[PDB]
């Protein structure tokens, strides 16, 4: 989730 | 204090989109994206280009797969910024 | 407008609090019960008694189990907004 | 996540 950004697929 | 305007301040972005064909309650990508580059035109982040924005609010897309209530962009804001702005925010 | 407000609303609140110790970007039962009370004390809703709030802070806990820092919260007013506020939002 | 306010342990 830290540089995952958390979004989903987008940016993944 | 912010906490109150905060929390009814997302509420009013989609209530005030949100709710033209009549079930209301959900936002499609014009409801999304043209509020985002209505209210976030000079501070994005989020959204980048049109195309990215679809898949954007798609990466969300939880309730039918169709469009984003409040329930998916309160998540978004809220993904969005809790996973970079946690220690990207200074970058 | 209020995205940008309310967005950086939420990071001043725990950037104000969190960040007393030394390591920062973490808040103990005390830097967010007291901090909830001191912001939110007309407006709780997320926030009953002082047991609950200890219960609320550890339903969120993500980081180690031990305090809530800003993602551990961003999550909380978004989860518990998100969900209830999706339409209990009326009543 | 509609009534079940999503929080978790505490409301359930």
């Amino acid at each position: 989730t830290r540089t995952k950004i958390d979004w989903n697929k987008i940016l993944s | 204090s912010e906490l109150e305007k905060a929390m009814v301040a997302l509420i009013d972005v989609f209530h005030q989109y949100s709710g033209r064909e009549g079930d209301k309650h959900k936002l499609k990508k014009s409801e999304l994206k043209e509020l985002i580059n209505n209210e976030l035109s000079h501070f994005l982040e989020e959204i980048k280009e049109q195309e990215v924005v679809d898949k954007v609010m798609e990466t969300l897309d939880n309730d039918g797969d169709g469009e984003c209530d409040f329930q998916e962009f309160m998540a978004f804001v809220a993904m969005v910024t809790t996973a970079c702005h946690e220690f990207f925010e200074h970058e």
